[PDB]
């Protein structure tokens, strides 16, 4: 701008962030326990010690 | 009786080594397509250790397999090794062993249980080693299939297991005699 003039900016952007598309991951070994949290599956196993 | 029992039992043995040595030796476990056969890719026929392409160019060569997320890696490493399938086929073939000296120190009925422990922990082993296999052929091209080698893998458990049944049945059988007699005596 000290050298030359400019005009309104026609098209504004900024620094942002490129990514590799999230894939269907690869099932991993005892992906069965998924459904629940691990604080469920803890506390089953010390409530049967319980029971 | 007794005898045909454990002719049967070493039958079984020395079929199922010879089958399992067969299956890991031979290279006809899947039979699939893939993008290493110089034309989704080519026919193939594979195995545990070496791929060869067939119905192409490069027909008749066979290369070894180029296997490779820590269980990733040890997935990886079992399937290349191939150290359970090894281990079925040598834990046959001390069993088969173990039943001929059972055949031979007849008094010793501590052998024809080792070998019934270790058919049924061969049979295990070979579930180990299919299911490795399965699990590591995945990855994320269709149409695949399983070829004899496979199921002579399958046929070598079975025997495995059959056998290991009909040793511990001997060792049930062989303990109740002496038991009885030294009871009644």
């Amino acid at each position: 701008e000290e050298v030359i003039d400019f005009s309104k900016p026609f098209m504004s952007l900024g620094i942002s962030i490129m990514i590799k598309k999230p894939q269907k991951s690869k099932p991993g070994v005892f992906s069965f326990l998924d459904p629940l949290a691990y604080e469920i599956w803890m506390c089953i196993v010390f409530a049967y010690i319980g029971v | 009786e007794k005898g045909v029992q454990v002719l049967l039992t070493t039958i079984g043995a020395f079929a199922a080594f010879g089958l399992m040595t067969i299956a890991i030796s031979t290279d006809y476990w899947l039979y699939t397509r893939a993008l290493i056969c110089n034309t989704p890719g080519g026919l193939t026929h594979s195995g545990l250790w070496r791929i060869c392409c067939l119905e192409g160019l490069k027909r008749g060569v066979c290369v070894k397999i180029n296997h490779f997320d820590s269980a990733e890696y040890l997935l990886r490493v079992v399937r290349a090794s191939s150290i359970f399938p090894i281990l079925s086929a040598i834990l046959l073939l001390l069993g088969g062993v173990c039943v001929a000296a059972s055949r031979v120190y007849k008094s010793k009925r501590n052998i024809i249980l080792g070998a019934g422990i270790l058919f049924v922990a061969a049979g295990l082993s070979n579930i180990i080693g299919v299911i490795v296999y399965i699990s590591a052929n995945a990855g994320e091209k269709n149409h695949y299939s399983y070829g004899w080698s496979f199921y002579f893998g399958g046929l070598s458990f079975i025997l495995a297991e059959v056998i290991g049944v009909l040793a511990v049945n001997i060792y049930i059988e062989r303990s109740r005699e002496a038991h009885c007699q030294s009871r009644s005596d």
